[PDB]
């Protein structure tokens, strides 16, 4: 199985 | 923010440090100390007088999530902005940093924009 990465945006999200 | 804010580069590796220090530069902050790992940035904290701190997540002694959760549990420290510029980018570890109270966060690599951008918001709640 993969891993679950998020993209910067998708990190900007919650995060920024 | 106030041009001699003073900084903290935590990152086990100088590369990061340079990078991120060069670009505070750029934006004209070069009250800048550095730090190699979660436990020698606590010791640097503890002197007093910091106002930021930007940090590699991977470091030996004591991680970046941990330093972030001392920081946060900190009387002396809590409210202190923490920046995470790290190469770690799964979702459980994002996550995890945004529940521990992570003021932003920074995937490397990562351009001048992107740095400029996430600590001029942070910036910006700093003013109110
Ligand atoms: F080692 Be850091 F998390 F890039
Ligand atoms: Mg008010």
């Amino acid at each position: 199985m993969g891993d679950s990465i998020l993209s910067q945006a998708e990190i900007d999200a919650l995060l920024n | 923010a106030d041009k001699e804010l003073k900084f903290l580069v935590v990152d086990d590796f100088s590369t990061m440090r340079r990078i991120v220090r060069n670009l505070l530069k750029e934006l004209g902050f070069n009250n800048v100390e550095e730090a190699e790992d979660g436990v020698d940035a606590l010791n640097k904290l503890q002197a007093g007088g910091y106002g930021f701190v930007i940090s590699d997540w991977n470091m030996p002694n004591m991680d970046g999530l941990e330093l972030l959760k001392t920081i946060r549990a900190d009387g002396a420290m809590s409210a202190l902005p923490v920046l995470m510029v790290t190469a770690e980018a799964k979702k459980e570890n994002i996550i995890a940093a945004a529940q521990a109270g992570a003021s932003g966060y920074v995937v490397k690599p990562f351009t001048a924009a992107t740095l400029e951008e996430k600590l001029n918001k942070i910036f910006e709640k700093l003013g109110m």
